[PDB]
């Protein structure tokens, strides 16, 4: 355990109820390279998610951009839980519209 | 004005038994190459990833990086043996180069340990960081002896690499120079007050990375503007979220300006509120 | 193992050529090595080649390497009596001490003297300062073997060349003793394959 | 090779006693190496050192330990000797030598030979046997025969010397000393040699012919406890002089 993961999640284009869209995730800062990463609907796991390859930044501290094609609605929550070294317990970021 | 190619690599030693092997090559921001653990060979993820090289030349590289992979796993283990490291052990390598108008070329060859440097490739030979424990100083020891390792080393970086640089560079050049127009628009983030509101200016879909973002009121900045990370989308393309808090109410006759390279100084301007 | 060295065992006689070889797996490949191991000594090293290098020689020893059909072979000019030795084939996968070292199993390669004018006799020595001895098979060539004895107290040793070096002469000689005063040099290498031209003392 | 060592070149000792084999070397190379080889059998690893405090385990299972305090030394222990550890022993290192390759150095070794008792231990008797006259008439060469009997361990080292000077042509020793008892578990060892002159050589008054065996076994530090002498580490002879009739 050395660096803990900053977490950030947003949407490719403006957010419309009904219209198709992605849904990212963006995970860094973090040290070690073992970590992972959920995109959550309403609280459960979504499992057609495609991730970038884990890579690196100048300072050796990793970053992994997860992400997956959505439709957003009124009622639909959407977050990223992450769980790490650095971590007590797995960190949710929700989405915020 | 200028384009390094990184190969960064990524091992993970859990114990003595379970280690992955990981690495990538960006040719300044674009991702041109792929390889994973479970894959006997490197992945060209662009249709120009192999430059002017020919199918022999990257076929050398192909078997060279093969042969790197499993003797590196091996001599960092037996390392772990002689200096008397812990598992988990974390092991990170930059490599590559830039070539530069006219002639030259710099390169570098530079590895960490559990996050930190300890010692990079100069010239002929290993050579440990300035802040480095003296447990590198034997691993240098060591490494220092292999002759062939040496000799290659110099021959990738000082050879191969600029060479293909320069090939990728005339190969990819229409995706590198590429233009992609951003868009924009404006929220309310959750209250930071009261009194006092969140304004939030998104912008994303732009490319290349370089991007100049600020809230303003008329022509005047606003020293207070927190502009965020560059973050990646999945198609290539970036975004930015540029907040500020203001008290009030006014303003109201507040402005959020975005510059790209589009987009020929034709900023996008969007005004509070017009969301 | 990742290194096989062919034959097991050969047999040869002196001034002839010979050619050991070594046939090895293992993978990457630095250098290899060949080392002479005179019984009852540490190895001694006769070549060592990177792949670049496909002949190395040292006196009358020379080791050629394919790098591609990974293999080697080690060639014997003229074969001597000192040559008697096992040979050994090592590869190591680092060109640095951070790697492993692949031994083969080793190559024993006995070398017997081309005896030219054989004389084949058992004889008898009278005790120097002691009595009542030992019996003496000698000038044999290299076809006949000298099996050990079945009895428990009759010493039946191997046979061994001495060479005389002035005279440039070599000799094949087998030592057979015993406690009982019975005992005849007749009978002392009734076990072993004698030649039927074989003399006796009296 | 001529610059790393080992000491003894040759050791005796009793069952469960502690063992201590001497490996040193003047150069710094820090990469070094312990053996195991029985005898016609092959090489096995096991131990190797990269440097000092370092101590890593080899190829072959082995219940001896290592120990590098300094660079120039290795030495080996078995805290308990027993009969299996009957083998020879050799030390290595590693290091740079004529070309840009590290290439490794082997030590002499050392022979070890675990006994159940001290007592088991003697000394080689020595006789020379003079040529048959059937061979001088016949040949027109003379044999000389020696024969170390009576022996134990087989820890022996046979030379001939002519006239006070030692000899090596038209002399030949057994590699191996056989069994005189092939059915006890410590049975003492015979060994012969053959040296051959001319029969003029022979036939000479003057001349003085010594076999010699220089026998190794018990030291100072062993104790001793029975009746005959401590069979220590010594020198046995045996001499015919020149005869012509
Ligand atoms: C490098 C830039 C060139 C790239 C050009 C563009 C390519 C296209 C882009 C695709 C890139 C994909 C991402 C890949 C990123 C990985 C970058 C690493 C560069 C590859 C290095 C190649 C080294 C080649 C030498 C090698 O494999 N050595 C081997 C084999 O050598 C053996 O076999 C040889 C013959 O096969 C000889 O016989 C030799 O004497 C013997 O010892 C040797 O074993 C080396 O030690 C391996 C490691 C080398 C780097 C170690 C540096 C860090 C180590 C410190 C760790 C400290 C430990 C703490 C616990
Ligand atoms: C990543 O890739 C490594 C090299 O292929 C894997 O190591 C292999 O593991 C298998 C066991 O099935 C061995 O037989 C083989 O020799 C090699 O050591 C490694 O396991 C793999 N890691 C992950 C994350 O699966
Ligand atoms: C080492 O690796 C994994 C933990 O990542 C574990 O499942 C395995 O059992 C560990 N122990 C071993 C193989 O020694
Ligand atoms: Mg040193």
């Amino acid at each position: 355990i050395q660096r803990t993961p900053k977490i950030q999640v947003y949407s490719r284009h403006p957010a419309e109820n009904g219209k198709s869209n992605f849904l990212n995730c963006y995970v860094s800062g973090f040290h070690p390279s073992d970590i992972e990463v959920d995109l959550l609907k309403n609280g459960e796991r979504i499992e057609k998610v495609e991730h970038s390859d884990l890579s690196f930044s100048k300072d050796w501290s990793f970053y992994l951009l997860y992400y997956t094609e959505f439709t957003p609605t009124e009622k639909d929550e959407y977050a990223c839980r992450v769980n790490h070294v650095t971590l007590s317990q797995p960190k949710i970021v929700k989405w915020d519209r | 004005r200028l384009f390094p190619l990184r190969c960064l690599q990524i091992s993970s030693f859990a114990n003595s038994s379970w280690t992955r092997t990981d690495g990538l090559a960006w040719l300044g921001e674009l991702q041109t190459h792929s390889w994973s653990n479970d894959s006997d060979t490197v992945r060209s993820l662009k249709p120009w990833s192999q430059g002017t090289f020919s199918d022999q030349q990257w076929e050398t590289l192909q078997h060279i990086f093969r042969v790197y992979r499993s003797s590196f796993t091996r001599d960092v283990k037996e390392f772990a043996k002689m200096l008397r490291l812990s598992y988990p052990l974390e092991l990170q390598v930059s490599a590559g180069c830039e070539v530069h108008p006219g002639n030259a070329s710099n390169n570098f060859f530079h590895v960490a340990f559990q996050g930190k440097d300890i010692l990079s490739f100069q010239g002929t030979s290993w050579e440990p960081t300035q802040e480095a424990p003296l447990w590198v100083n034997l691993a240098i020891q060591v490494l220092n002896q292999d002759k062939w390792t040496r000799e290659t080393v110099q021959w990738l970086l000082n050879g191969t690499c600029p060479q293909f640089v320069s090939g990728l560079l005339e190969s990819g050049k229409s995706e590198l120079k590429k233009q992609v127009k951003p868009k924009a628009w404006l929220s309310r983030g959750p209250s930071p007050g009261p009194g006092r509101l969140l304004l939030v200016c998104h912008v994303s879909g732009f490319y290349p990375k370089p991007v100049w973002v600020k809230w303003m009121r008329g022509e005047q900045e606003q020293q207070g503007t927190q502009p965020g990370d560059i973050l990646p989308n999945a198609d290539e393309t970036w975004y930015l979220r540029a907040t500020l808090d203001v008290v009030a109410g006014e303003a109201a006759g507040l402005s959020c300006r975005v510059k790209h390279s589009s987009l020929e100084g034709q900023d996008i301007v969007l005004y509070w509120h017009h969301h | 193992n990742q290194v096989e060295q062919s034959p097991q065992s050969l047999i040869i006689l002196e001034g002839k050529n010979c050619t050991l070889q070594c046939n090895y797996t293992v993978s990457p490949f630095s250098n290899l090595r060949w080392y002479k191991q005179d019984t009852g000594r540490g190895p001694v090293s006769l070549t060592i080649m990177t792949f670049s290098e496909n002949t190395k020689s040292n006196g009358r020893y020379t080791a050629t390497l394919d790098a591609d059909t990974k293999q080697s072979s080690l060639h014997i000019t003229a074969s001597q009596l000192s040559d008697s030795a096992s040979y050994i084939c090592v590869v190591s996968d680092r060109g640095s001490t951070l790697g492993r070292l692949y031994f083969g199993r080793g190559t024993q390669l006995t070398v017997w003297p081309d005896i030219q004018n054989p004389d084949p006799a058992v004889y008898q020595l009278r005790d120097s300062k002691s009595s009542d001895s030992v019996c003496l098979f000698t000038d044999f060539d290299s076809q006949t073997n000298v099996s050990q004895s079945k009895d428990s107290d009759v010493y039946i040793t191997d046979k061994c060349v001495l060479d005389m070096r002035s005279m440039d002469f070599k000799s094949n000689s087998a030592v057979a003793w015993s406690n009982k005063s019975d005992f005849a040099c007749a009978n002392a290498f009734n076990n072993s394959i004698i030649p039927e031209d074989t003399f006796f003392p009296s | 090779e001529a610059d790393i060592y080992q000491t003894p070149r040759y050791l005796v000792i009793g069952t469960g006693k502690k063992i201590t084999l001497e490996c040193s070397q003047t150069m710094g190379h820090d990469k070094m190496y312990w053996y195991q080889q029985d005898p016609g059998m092959e090489l096995h690893l096991i131990h190797y050192s990269y440097g000092v405090n370092s101590t890593e385990k080899g190829d072959l299972s082995s219940e001896s330990t290592v120990s590098r305090i300094r660079t120039e030394h290795f030495p080996l222990t078995l805290e308990s000797a027993r009969p299996s550890h009957t083998s020879q022993y050799l030390c290595a290192s590693s290091g740079l030598r004529d070309r840009g390759l590290y290439e490794q150095y082997f030590g002499p070794g050392t022979r070890l030979t675990v006994t159940e008792d001290l007592k088991n231990v003697f000394p080689p008797e020595v006789a020379v046997f003079e040529p048959s006259e059937a061979e001088i008439s016949h040949t027109q060469k003379a044999t000389l025969v020696c024969l170390a009997t009576g022996f134990y361990p087989d820890h022996v080292e046979l030379s001939w010397w002519v006239n006070g000077k030692e000899v090596h042509s038209g002399v030949c020793t057994d590699p191996q000393p056989l069994k005189e008892q092939p059915a006890l578990n410590d049975s003492r060892y015979a060994l012969s040699s053959r040296l051959r002159v001319s029969a003029t050589f022979w036939q000479n008054p003057r001349n003085h012919f010594r076999c010699q065996v220089q026998f190794y076994g018990l030291s100072e530090n062993d104790e001793w406890t029975q009746d005959r002498a401590k069979p220590v580490t010594q020198i046995v002879s045996a001499e015919a002089w020149g005869r012509a009739d």
